């Protein structure tokens, strides 16, 4: 119906023609009769209406109260339900239209709320769940928070038992004031007021209700309809998010309590049946788990031991008084102690035997259920009475040692299954057995337990994908004895012939993982020559994944692309496995290959600190069977995580007290800044940022600038800014930067960079208390702005620790470039990482790099010693080291300054020059310093050229550390401990070696984070548990991290991770959704303005700089290219637009030719082919490119190598002056929804920008509109200068003195540049190669 | 009346460097203390970073401890329970057990909180091992700052697990009296568990006296549990003992 719906979108609805049609409401019927009742809601009709934009174009803008039907509510339900899928902004049109959204709301309630299996299916019956899931789920929006509003609030339980609701008004008498206040507000309420008010009360209670009859209506074992379980669990759902939702929760859970969800649940068959209701029933035990998860209901915060305890105890103690007063037989019960009544065991030897109306009173006297009439049989079974009084007065588990005993490793009833982990081939129409990380947790228990589910189920990925990688081109066959068997080849995947233990050293100090578990897989490989070269190429710190499988499908079964394959395959176990490289004669990995006789190879790998401890916990407590040992396969193209996690859960998570409620997304979202962290810097030293002081006028545009000291031409220091807290005033107050000595060389660096006002805002912000979180689009210096606040925090801090975390190793090096420039000392800078790093940085900030500077450094100090002592005329032949140093200066340098300062401040010019002794210590110096000109000004003089040997001396101070630690890595621990001022590190890397800087010196006194948005929300929560608190508080007191919302995130293991649970969505992410203070820079230098706007609307005011608008290169003319961003329409070329030649390795052949010939076209032409970067829609369609670029051009010594030919995502952190991009995507919209991916893949040319794709395809997105109008706002052809070389003098807007070329075909386009490669190797050559 | 004299004085006193000025130097640290703890704890931190002794910060410790700045103290304490080249700095002199004694004097009847106190008491033992003696204070503060339930049913069954020496079972008899009825399934079965204590010849009826005079009602249990604490050899009437 694909055809019908298209026609029904480009003659109604459709975007992208002139006329629209009036709105229909038999238009409406009509095609929702075909598409969704006739298909069964169907995915790719609900897809093409969501590409049409069916809700934002048909539904909301034409739909009314008189108007909205049976057939409106299910359409918009399930669009908004296939947005939600897709994962692109949904509410769009509820949030433009605010007077139908109370009546979409009343009539989604309605249909939720009346019979079942009626007139709305149940189809219509598991969309209406899904949609009140997803209402009470995104509550932060306006409207669907007023519809549950008065559906959700305090009178919601008006509805539970009477006596119920006493007992509640008795246990909180606070409660009974605000009823009595509903109650009487009530008072002068409508008839239709009141009574909507009641069931919006009741309406939960009443779908709780149809659920619970909806499971109930199941047979035990006759196969029943799996749309009323889907019904049921997108209830489960809904159910669930207002369990883990705060104030959603704070009136549901009395009505969970009354009417006990839970028994019915765990008595029903649904939960018994292990393939009908299987998933259903875990998500049970994820919800009973909510439901009696320890947040008070009274606070939202936890429960504390004696808390619970006491709880507990007193049902008890209830029970034991109503036994008392009401039970004859439960003598014994009721005399008993809390250790003797409270456990199910003892609980059921005594209530086991109860009888129906017994146990039916008894629930009766706890106000459980109303009374039993006199002698009357309550209809609930014995079974359902005995399960309510068990599970409400059982014992129950602590959920910190629950998780504790938790293993960290997929088992064998886990690895394999998609219901708690669904694979690569997800399709969106169900939910999985996932948390959430979007807004807010009940507790910070709660959090860290989500986060490390999404962990798990991303380890589970990558156990469960190339799981099935044992030999795997023909899904491998059994053999006898059960035993595997490769009977057939396969390139990314290899018999490996065993898996063997080498190295399982200890652990870090205190954790619970080993830190390098190594193993070596050896595979024989009888392999086709070039494949098996590309198998045996391994690298360092390589990937590659031993795959294991339990295999039962006997030889010779053929495939069912449709079916799991997983199960196809039976699979067992994969890990992950980063091989430091293959044997060699000598056994040693490969760090120039030795000659390798033979096929059989052995590589070595450790992928993470916990790789031989996650099976190893598992065959520890859980009885499960080795991984690493019936491995089968190695194949080529998170444990560690799981146990940071747990440390930091069973650690005292004592977060600074201004980030707790940051972290928990409830309370001020805007407290945690300068503004309202209480301690900000009164007058503070902000010396980096300005540079002149109109300058530092200009960058506070806002402030009245009260300067302290006339003079103009005495005024420009690192001057004291002061922000006032009359009321405006920026105080800028002069001062001097003490003096050196005499060297001139010792200049203290200052920077050169003029960082705007936004820029210096938000590094004031970063360095006065509290967090911040500076928004830094592509191209506004933001890890300038960064390096600037370490300086000024340096500048303002002595002592402290400025941890510098970054996502990725870009950030840290960039980080270590700014600080090249900047005044610090190298015996001050330290860094964590991930094993052998690359260092390319200027002078290497390395472990045994800064180690042995530091052996220098205090050499050095040791000279000038020597020199100082001599030069003062000593006795001696023999040498002193840096102990003695320090005696030395304590000695002879203190009592010469010591005579200088008692001489001179107790005083003339002349003695100013007379009594500084240090003439034959400066013998090596600019000519004598002290002019005798002015007295202050020459003992400045002298006195810094003494404390410049003062600063000598502790230069050895701190140097005599690295005389007292023997080894290179403990000079590393004593130095990163000590005199580290600045310490740089990845996420990765923090949270695998945390405990070990915890224990070996850690500090946190502000953190500086770079690229935020590539961290993820527990690999950011992770780094607040860096640390312990100090004595009862977290030293904790600052974060600047530079992050941007608009930019690529992480991308995940699976696509089934974050399609389930949102991955994407960082903490910087939810904390924009909450609204706390973005500091967005926007002055951008890399870009010129016309290009770099195809990224700048994409932000909040997102702007450029000086150069930017000035730059005479960035205004040149594109060298052959007349525009400087075209994506030109890209035709099927051979009958082939986008194919799939592999499974869904997309690629357009089309576009790929036209790509190659514009890189040639580029070579050619002059535009350097260093300046090539082929940015692509699919990596397929990259590799599909580069065999079409060595298969025409080769090695042409016209035609270089482009600069990147990589992926969207595998190009971040770049730019280039001219991007060949193949947008090969045109009949399904594919992941460029993402406002990340595609702000990405349109900010990657700084110059220029050269497409290839389809023009009307791509316009035909809701998300990429404002993106469209400028990508095809030029012709869709190659409108070139052709016969231009790369210098042609005109701008942008010049007239050109040549021909245009207007090429409207690859072919042709393709022929053209092949005619110029005959016509320039018949009138030229060239010679290198 | 002008620090101008005590700098000046201190520096042109420190020309040389022997044991002259060194009580010059740091008794005015003791005089400047007064009415501005900040000169004091700049002295006490730049002598114990400052010219070698292992007597610098005994002299620093000894002048802050008489002061109302304590935990500087126990910094320049801290500096020598590291102390980098010489775990013994002294000889037979103390440093650990005069740190377990101002601890001591600090878990006084005044931090009475229950948390601070075995926490010192704990971290004296840290410092240096404790050969039943400290066992057994601490053992007593444990059962005597604890409650009646399950809180110090652990604490006795931790206490005796740990034990070193008797009369902390004696301690376990005061908390299992005094919690005589801390759970009604048994009323604080930890009077019969002592009741059953040691085998020969310690107390075999302290514990089973504590459970029957807890006032006095009746104990029905502790003859029983008494006479099953190890009677003579076993051929003899001890059965008909035990039958009685």
């Amino acid at each position: 119906n694909a055809e019908f719906v298209t026609q029904l979108a480009c003659k109604y609805w459709a975007p992208h023609i002139k006329k629209k049609s009036p709105f229909d409401i038999k238009v409406i019927e009509d095609i929702y009769e075909k598409e969704i009742v006739k298909s069964r809601f169907a995915i790719r009709k609900i897809m093409l209406l969501e590409f049409s934009q069916y809700l934002e174009n048909y539904l909301w803008m034409n739909y009314s109260p008189e108007v909205s039907s049976k057939a409106y509510l299910m359409s918009i339900c399930c669009m908004v339900n296939e947005k939600f899928r897709e994962n692109v902004p949904a509410w769009e049109i509820f949030k433009k239209k605010p007077d139908h959204f109370p009546f979409f709301f009343k009539h989604i309630l309605k249909a939720a709320l009346a019979e079942t299996d009626g007139e709305f299916s149940l189809h219509e019956q598991t969309v209406l769940l899904l949609f009140l899931d997803h209402c009470f789920n995104s509550l932060e929006v306006d409207l669907i928070r007023s519809q549950v509003q008065q559906l959700i609030s305090l009178p919601m339980w008006m509805g539970l038992q009477l006596a119920r609701l006493e007992l509640e008004l008795k246990k909180t008498p606070k409660l009974r004031k605000f009823w009595n206040l509903i109650k009487k507000n009530d008072e002068k309420m409508d008839p239709e007021a009141r009574e909507q008010a009641y069931q919006e009360r009741r309406f939960l209670s009443q779908l709780i209700q149809k659920f619970i009859s909806v499971l109930k209506s199941v047979p035990l074992s006759e196969p029943v309809t799996m749309d009323k379980v889907h019904y049921c669990e997108r209830f489960i759902e809904l159910m669930i998010d207002l369990e883990a939702l705060l104030p959603t929760r704070r009136w549901f859970n009395t009505i969970l309590d009354d009417s006990h969800l839970l028994v019915h649940c765990y008595l029903s068959n649904l939960v018994r049946r292990e393939e009908d209701g299987h998933l259903f029933s875990q998500l049970l035990d994820m919800l009973k788990f909510y439901t009696g998860f320890e947040i008070n209901d009274q606070t939202g915060n936890a429960l504390t031991e004696n808390e619970m305890t006491t709880i507990h105890y007193d049902r008890i103690t209830s029970l034991q008084r109503a036994a008392f007063a009401h039970f004859p037989e439960l003598y014994d019960f009721a005399l008993s102690n809390v250790a003797e009544v409270d456990t199910r065991e003892s609980l059921v030897k005594f209530f086991g035997p109860l009888s129906s109306n017994t146990l039916h009173q008894v629930a009766s006297y706890l106000c459980l259920l109303p009374t039993l009439p006199k002698n009357e049989d309550t209809t609930f079974d014995k079974e359902f009475l005995l399960e309510l009084l068990v599970s409400r007065h059982e014992r129950r588990i602590s959920q910190i040692q629950q998780l504790n005993q938790m293993p960290l490793y997929p088992t064998e009833k886990i690895i394999w299954d998609e219901n708690i982990v669904p694979t690569e081939y997800y399709s969106g129409e169900g939910c999985l057995a996932l948390p959430k990380l979007n807004l807010q947790f009940l507790t910070l228990h709660d959090y860290l337990l989500r986060n490390f589910n999404l962990f798990r189920l991303e380890s589970t990925y990558e156990i469960r994908q190339d799981i099935e990688d044992s030999v795997s081109r023909m899904k491998p066959w059994q053999s006898e004895y059960g035993g595997v068997v490769f009977g057939g080849w396969a390139r990314m995947a290899q018999p490996i012939v065993a898996f063997t233990v080498v190295e399982v050293a200890k652990p870090n100090i205190g954790e619970n993982w080993p830190t390098r578990v190594r193993a070596d897989v050896t595979i024989n490989l009888n392999v086709r020559d070039h494949i098996k070269d590309e198998w045996e190429g391994l690298r360092k710190h390589d990937v590659c994944f031993l795959i294991t499988v339990r295999p039962t499908k006997p030889y010779g079964t053929k495939f069912d692309r449709r079916r799991p394959f997983i199960e196809q395959v039976g699979l067992v176990y994969v890990r992950g496995c980063e091989i430091q490289g293959m044997l060699d004669d000598k056994g040693r990995v490969i760090e120039p290959r030795p000659n390798l006789r033979g096929e059989s190879r052995t590589f070595r790998v450790f992928l993470d600190p916990n790789q031989y401890q996650q099976d190893m916990t598992n065959t520890i407590q859980n009885g499960a069977e080795d991984v690493y040992e019936t491995f089968n396969i190695i194949m080529r193209r998170f444990k560690a995580v799981l146990e940071t996690i747990r440390n930091l859960m069973n650690t005292d998570c004592v977060v600074p007290d201004w980030l707790h409620d940051i972290i928990l997304g409830y309370g001020d979202p805007s407290s945690a800044h300068y503004s309202k962290m209480p301690n900000q810097i009164a007058t503070l030293d902000f010396n980096d940022t300005f540079l002149s002081i109109e300058h530092l006028k200009a960058s506070f545009p806002g402030h009245n600038v009260k300067v302290t000291v006339e003079d103009p031409a005495l005024q420009i220091p690192p001057f004291r800014i002061t922000f006032p807290v009359e009321a405006k005033t920026l105080i800028v107050e002069p001062h001097v930067i003490p003096n050196r000595g005499p060297y001139p060389y010792n200049q203290p660096k200052r920077n050169t960079i003029q960082f705007t006002h936004t820029q210096i805002e938000a590094i004031r912000a970063g360095m006065q208390p509290g967090l911040t979180m500076v928004v830094g689009p592509p191209g506004t210096g933001k890890t300038d702005v960064a390096v600037q606040i370490i300086s000024n925090i340096y500048h303002n801090f002595p002592e402290q620790r400025t941890l510098i975390v970054t996502h990725s190793n870009q950030a840290l090096n960039q980080l270590f470039e700014k600080i090249m420039a900047l005044d610090i000392d190298e015996r001050h800078l330290l860094r964590l990482g991930h094993g052998e790093e690359e260092l390319e940085t200027e002078k290497d900030f390395s472990r045994y790099g800064r180690v042995n500077y530091v052996l220098a450094r205090r050499i050095e100090l040791l000279e000038e010693v020597k020199r100082l002592q001599k030069s003062l005329g000593v006795p001696g032949d023999a040498s002193y080291t840096c102990e003695t140093a320090g005696y030395f200066f304590l000695y002879q340098v203190m009592s010469r300054w010591e005579e200088y300062i008692s001489k001179v401040k107790n005083p003339d010019v002349t003695e100013v020059s007379t009594f500084f002794p240090f003439h034959e210590y400066f013998a090596n110096a600019p000519q004598p310093i002290f002019k005798g000109r002015s007295y202050e000004e020459d003992m400045e003089i002298a006195e810094g050229c003494f404390r410049h040997i003062k600063k000598i001396f502790t230069q050895l101070e701190e140097f005599r550390a690295s005389e007292l630690l023997r080894s290179g890595l403990d000079r590393s621990k004593y130095l990163l401990v000590k005199e580290a001022k600045i310490i740089a590190m990845t996420c990765t890397h923090a949270a695998l070696k945390r405990h070990d800087l915890v224990k070996l010196g850690f500090k946190y006194d502000n953190i500086l984070m770079e690229e935020a948005a590539q961290i993820l929300e527990i690999e950011t929560f992770i780094p607040l548990l860096l640390q312990n608190p100090q004595d009862g508080f977290s030293r904790l007191k600052r974060w600047i991290m530079i992050g941007d919302h608009h930019q690529l995130p992480p991308v995940i293991k699976n696509m089934a991770f974050q399609k389930y649970s949102n991955m994407e969505q960082s903490l910087f992410t939810r904390f924009v959704r909450v609204g706390v203070p973005t500091v967005d820079l926007d002055a951008q230098g890399r870009a010129r303005a016309s290009l770099c706007n195809l990224y700048n609307w994409r932000y909040k005011n997102l702007g450029n700089l000086p150069h930017v608008q000035l730059l005479p290169e960035f205004s040149t003319a594109n060298a052959g290219l007349l525009y400087d961003f075209q994506l030109i329409n890209v035709e099927d070329f051979q009958g082939v637009g986008e194919s799939e030649p592999n499974p869904y390795f997309y690629q357009n052949l089309g576009e790929a030719e036209y790509v190659v010939a514009l890189f040639m076209y580029m070579c050619l032409l002059g535009y350097p082919a260093d300046k090539i970067s082929i940015l692509t829609t699919y990596n397929g369609q990259k590799h599909l490119i580069r065999d079409i670029i060595n298969r025409r051009c080769g090695n042409n010594p016209l035609i270089g190598r482009p600069n990147k030919v990589t992926t969207v995502d595998r190009f971040q952190g770049q730019q280039n002056d001219y991007i060949l991009l193949s947008l090969v995507r045109t009949r399904a919209v594919g992941h460029l929804r993402d406002v990340r991916r595609l702000v990405v893949a349109m900010s990657r040319a700084r110059l220029g920008l050269y497409i290839f794709a389809r023009v009307s395809l791509f316009q035909n997105c809701f998300e990429l509109t404002p993106a469209f109008s400028q990508l095809t706002a030029r012709p869709l052809h190659l409108h070139i200068i052709p016969t231009e070389p790369f210098p042609t003098t005109r701008k942008n807007g010049e007239r050109p003195s040549h021909e245009v070329q207007i090429i409207k075909n690859m072919p042709q386009m393709a022929n053209f540049v092949y005619n110029m490669y005959m016509h320039l190797i018949q009138t030229t050559h060239h010679y290198h190669q | 009346g002008r620090v101008t004299h005590t700098r000046r004085t201190f520096d042109r006193a420190l020309r040389a460097l022997p044991i002259t000025q060194h009580s010059r130097i740091w008794p005015l640290y003791l005089r400047f203390l007064r009415s501005h703890p900040l000169p004091e704890t700049a002295v006490r931190g730049y002598r114990r970073f400052l010219k070698l002794s292992p007597e610098s910060a005994e002299e620093y410790i000894e002048y802050l401890k008489s002061s109302d700045r304590l935990d500087e103290a126990a910094q320049r304490l801290a500096t020598v329970v590291n102390d980098e080249r010489f775990v013994s700095k002294a000889g037979k002199s103390n440093y650990q057990l005069w740190h377990e004694l101002c601890d001591l004097i600090s878990q006084n009847p005044d931090k009475v909180q229950s948390l601070n106190v075995d926490a010192i008491i704990r971290g004296g033992l840290t410092r240096f091992t404790d050969q039943l003696g400290k066992l057994w204070c601490s053992l007593a503060d444990y059962y005597i700052r604890s409650g009646h339930f399950e809180k110090a049913r652990d604490v006795y069954e931790e206490a005796i697990r740990t034990v070193m020496t008797v009369r902390d079972f004696t301690q376990v008899f005061d908390s299992y009296a005094q919690f005589e009825e801390s759970m009604i399934a048994a009323k604080m079965e930890t009077a019969s568990e002592l009741g059953r204590e040691e085998e020969d010849d310690v107390d075999l009826e302290l514990r089973l006296a504590r459970f029957e005079q807890l006032i006095s009602r009746r104990p029905l249990l502790l003859n029983s549990v008494l006479l099953r604490q190890n009677p003579h050899h076993v051929h003899e009437w001890h059965k008909r003992v035990a039958l009685h």
